[PDB]
RNA sequence: AUAAGGAGAGCAUGGAAUAUUGUUGUACGACUGUUUAAUUAA
RNA sequence: CAGGCUAAUUUGCGCAAGAGUGUACAAAAUGAGUGCGCGGUUUGGCACCUCGAUGUCGGCUUGACUAAUCCUCAUGGAUGCAGAAACUAUGUAGGGUACGACUGUUCGUCGAUUAAAAAGUUACAUGAGCUGGGUUAAAUACGUCGUGAGACAGUAUGGUUUCUAUCUUCUAGAGGGAAUUAGAAUAUAAUAAGGAUUAACCUUUGUACGAAAGGAACAUGGGGUACUAUUGUUAU
């Protein structure tokens, strides 16, 4: 299938981003929602780029996540995986997990159903990285700068429709466009 | 013993006659010792007593707030260099302020005379790593001895607290309030063990007491704004003392020394 | 007499991303360069108070949006706490502020 | 500044209404906006909690007053909170209310991405 | 590495041999085998 | 059982006292009373 | 009751030997019944000794010390060390070893965090420092035993916990003083005595290793919406 289109006026690591996550690392629906309309700028930065992609399991989620952090390290931008676990950080999780087996003697192993090891959605934010000056009147100190912010929401199939993150944005986007014109008017 | 591991009587001098000249181990105490295990935290270049004036914050561009404390220099002249050949170390003593003639006695009368210095209000010296820290007696120090974003640490009294108890002294956890206690909230408890400790309160033990009004070094304080008119050094973060005490800034000696060529430019 | 008192309605816009946060003024500390002023407000149905520093580069602008008709009678309005006095959500005068700068412009 | 036995509200469709903190995760200080906590569902609304399981929750809402670098102090009205999981998913899928700002600096993204309103 | 109160060769390469002895301590006997890394023995604690 | 539940110019029709945790369910004794003056009031 | 002597016993340990287990192969691990020992924690024996006790002990406050180590640091062995984890052992006690529920208590038991939620000695370390959970009563009810008065390592409720510090030690601050020495003002070194002392996370070319699943060591950085450093972003 074709790729997502690069809404207009996209910094220029949005194109080989899209590109990366579908032809190396393999998510089967891929769709680039334009948030940037919105009146209130949601809580995570001026103007959000949701891209939505699909795991073919956990593991493979968490391997592509982890390369996608690796691999946007080598431009500058610093992405914080919200759902990817450190190395150490699982260390310390199997270690208490095998230490109550060994006293208890291998009776809560079948009992483990919530262990946080394991999560079917990730989200890679990428922070605001272009800033620039907006146009405002303050007759105030200056201009509130505002940048693009791009957010890389990577998740399981089962996992993508429980949250359904993409109506929910989608929705949040008409509704303040809406308003908008009340102000102005048409 | 009265001190360490040494008996020798305190009025014999016999330093001079154990010299490394003559064949002798290098000995592991002594000031020569004391120097060579302390050259790399010494600072390079002599302080500046300054007065503490207030707490503020450095508001900077872009949206950042700073907490600053600001430290004024009132004529801080140098007054005297201690070499190692004189003294047993390299130092330099800084005047800051001024006094009346009548108050300073006689053997300060005197001892400002030989300089052509204004007698000062105090005096304190800043040690040196070597030779080169010296400067000339009687030359004005400005902010400008120190550079924005220079890391430096500032030795002041820290205020005096009268006699404390055991929670504000020692920050003792104190006893109950209502559950049967008879007397005793605030006290220290037990004071120690039994016959089996020693059958008394062993040294070291905490208690209370008088609190403050005792020297406490700041280190690693950067320095945000260096105004000469004014006449101040605006240091991050808090510094011991009340407003208008004096107070010792110094380089860091947990930072690496300025680069040389600050070094040279001020003494130039 | 021109000057925001206590009381009245201000917006104060951010400077990284622009997100103003409007409310009524309830104190104004005056303390040299850290001079703040506390602003309450309503988001959602949760009562929001900021503190804001008025020499900070933080803060893009601030703007009278609406004046008290009658000046107050404390230099602190902390009673606007409790739901007698609550002004509640202040979203009315705001869009009805931005719609003066739009048609006026 | 939540400690245990503290009350807080539940703001995500997860089922719960009012929680009781538990426990203060990975600190000896009282959880402030932004920190991870154990609590117990008190009570419910009329795969959803039932009253009495054990979940971690993230603080959103502080009743304290909390001072942000650039000297913004911000107060809310009640302690508020999301129930997530120990991997640190939410478990619910919308959130009602508005959240603190101190959730962008400590990659809450998740929390983040519900479309919450900030303060 | 064991440490025993008897030690003893368990081949023809293990060798008796008192190291760490100096100017300030007397050592140990040590059995060094370099075929088997195994009948590696001190005997005495530090 | 006064059950409960609905209610009585400025921040406040303003001090003191009235004015005390409330409700429910158990064990024991029906109840009000009496008891070791001056460690046990049940 | 504590101290004193002893060490039968122990919930305290070590060493020597090696039946046996370990697919193989004694000593990677494991170690029958035993022998030679250290030590003074549990239950005991004795009785030099009248004294703060029958749960001899709990909680609080405040410690000091020990090292037989739960965490953090260095490290040998491991046909049973590929990596990771874990096991065994050798160094090492610097700093830590939290919080709550139920149990009269420590015994204990559980909940959820945590790098870990280890032990012991000090007259239960410490009631002329606190508590009274205790250490003892007289009241009352029940149960058991006795002809009865009564008894009980029973059960439940209730039940006055003194002291203005003389001496040593200790924490602070002072009067006088003897100092190479006639006495002072100011700034001061050698040296001495103490204080500070935690841990985690990301960062290896997801690399070395591995069939794969998995997955390190080493090292650098994470002080700046000030300086500076560094990484990006747009403009020249
Ligand atoms: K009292
Ligand atoms: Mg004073
Ligand atoms: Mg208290
Ligand atoms: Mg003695
Ligand atoms: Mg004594
Ligand atoms: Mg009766
Ligand atoms: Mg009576
Ligand atoms: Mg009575
Ligand atoms: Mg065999
Ligand atoms: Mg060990
Ligand atoms: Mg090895
Ligand atoms: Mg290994
Ligand atoms: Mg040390
Ligand atoms: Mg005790
Ligand atoms: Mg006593
Ligand atoms: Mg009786
Ligand atoms: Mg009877
Ligand atoms: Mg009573
Ligand atoms: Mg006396
Ligand atoms: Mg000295
Ligand atoms: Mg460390
Ligand atoms: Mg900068
Ligand atoms: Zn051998």
């Amino acid at each position: 299938p074709p790729l997502p289109d690069i809404p207009e006026g996209s910094p220029k690591l949005m194109e080989p981003l899209v590109k990366f996550v579908s032809d190396e690392l393999g998510m089967d629906d891929l769709k680039l929602l334009d948030l940037r309309e919105i009146d209130p700028p949601p809580a995570l930065g001026p103007e959000v780029l949701m891209l939505f992609g699909t795991a073919r399991s956990e593991r493979h989620l968490h391997v592509s996540a982890d390369r996608l952090v690796r691999w946007l390290r080598n431009r500058g931008v610093t992405a914080k995986a919200d759902g990817l676990l450190g190395r150490n950080e699982l260390k310390t999780k199997l270690r208490r997990k095998a230490r109550k087996a060994k006293l208890l003697g291998t009776t809560g192993l079948p009992s483990g159903a919530d262990d946080g090891i394991t999560t079917g959605w990730i989200c890679v934010n990428l922070g605001t990285l272009g800033w620039s000056d907006m146009e405002m009147e303050f007759k105030g100190f200056g201009v509130p700068q505002s940048g693009t912010t791009l957010v890389v929401q990577l998740m399981t199939e089962t996992r993508r429709e429980e949250l359904a993150l993409e109506k929910l944005w989608s929705g949040i986007l008409r509704r303040s466009l809406e308003r908008q014109d009340k102000i102005a008017g048409k | 013993v009265k001190y360490g591991w040494s008996t020798l009587p305190k009025r014999s001098r016999p330093t001079r006659f154990n010299q490394v000249t003559q064949g002798l181990p290098a000995p592991t105490s002594g000031p020569a010792a004391a120097l060579k295990r302390r050259e790399k935290t010494t600072p390079l270049r002599t302080g500046v007593l300054a007065v503490k004036k207030g707490m503020t914050v450095f508001m900077g561009r872009t949206g950042a707030r700073i907490p600053c404390t600001v430290l004024q220099l009132d004529r801080v002249q140098v007054v005297a260099n201690k070499t190692r050949a004189k003294n047993g170390y390299w130092a330099v003593q800084v005047g800051l302020g001024e006094r009346r003639a009548e108050n300073v006695g006689a053997p300060q009368l005197g001892y400002y005379e030989a300089k052509g210095i204004p007698p000062k209000q105090t005096l304190a010296e800043f040690k040196v790593r070597n030779q080169d820290g010296l400067l000339p007696v009687g030359v004005q120090l400005f902010p400008d001895w120190f550079h924005v974003g220079q890391v430096v640490d500032v030795r002041g009294i820290t205020r005096g607290m009268g006699f404390a108890g055991g929670m504000k002294r020692h920050g003792f956890a104190g006893q109950e309030a209502s559950h049967g206690n008879s007397l005793n909230h605030r006290t220290i408890g037990s004071v120690g063990g039994s016959q089996g400790s020693g059958s008394r309160v062993l040294p070291g033990k905490k208690m209370p007491g008088r609190m403050g009004a005792q020297q406490h070094t700041v280190q690693n304080l950067p320095i945000l704004m260096v105004d000469n008119e004014l006449g101040i050094v605006v240091v991050k973060g808090a510094v011991a003392g009340h407003k208008g005490a004096v107070v010792k800034v110094q380089d860091a000696v947990k930072k690496a020394p300025p680069p040389e060529e600050f070094v040279e430019a001020t003494k130039q | 007499r021109h000057a925001a008192r206590v009381g009245d309605v201000l917006m104060v816009t951010h400077r990284r991303g622009g997100e103003p946060f409007a409310g009524v003024c309830l104190a104004i500390r005056r303390s040299g360069i850290d001079t703040a002023i506390l602003l309450r407000n309503h988001l959602g149905k949760v009562g929001v108070e900021m503190w804001y520093k008025i020499y900070n580069k933080n803060v893009a602008g601030i703007e009278i949006i609406k004046r008290r008709a009658k000046r107050a009678r404390r230099a602190k309005l902390m009673y606007m706490r409790q739901p007698k006095h609550d002004m509640g959500s202040v979203e009315q005068y705001v869009f009805a502020w931005k719609k003066m700068r739009k048609v006026l412009s | 500044m939540i400690q245990l036995k503290t009350m807080l509200n539940c703001i995500d469709n997860s089922g719960a209404a009012l929680v009781e903190c538990a426990m203060v995760v990975g600190q000896k200080r009282h959880a402030s906006i932004g920190d991870r906590i154990v609590v117990v569902v008190q009570k419910q609304r009329g795969t959803k909690v039932k009253r009495g399981d054990i979940r971690h929750a993230v603080v959103v809402r502080t009743k304290q007053k909390v001072q942000r670098r650039d000297g913004s102090v911000v107060r809310f009205d009640d302690n508020a909170c999301v129930l997530i999981n120990k991997a640190g998913d939410p478990i619910g899928s919308r959130i009602n209310g508005v959240v603190g700002q101190e959730l962008r600096k400590k990659k809450w993204s998740k929390i983040l991405s519900m479309a919450p309103m900030q303060a | 590495m064991k440490v025993h109160s008897a030690i003893k060769k368990r081949c023809e390469h293990c060798k008796v041999v008192r190291r760490k002895a100096n100017k300030r301590q007397n050592g140990y006997l040590y059995i060094i085998c370099p075929a088997n890394p195994r009948h590696k023995q001190r005997q005495g604690y530090r």
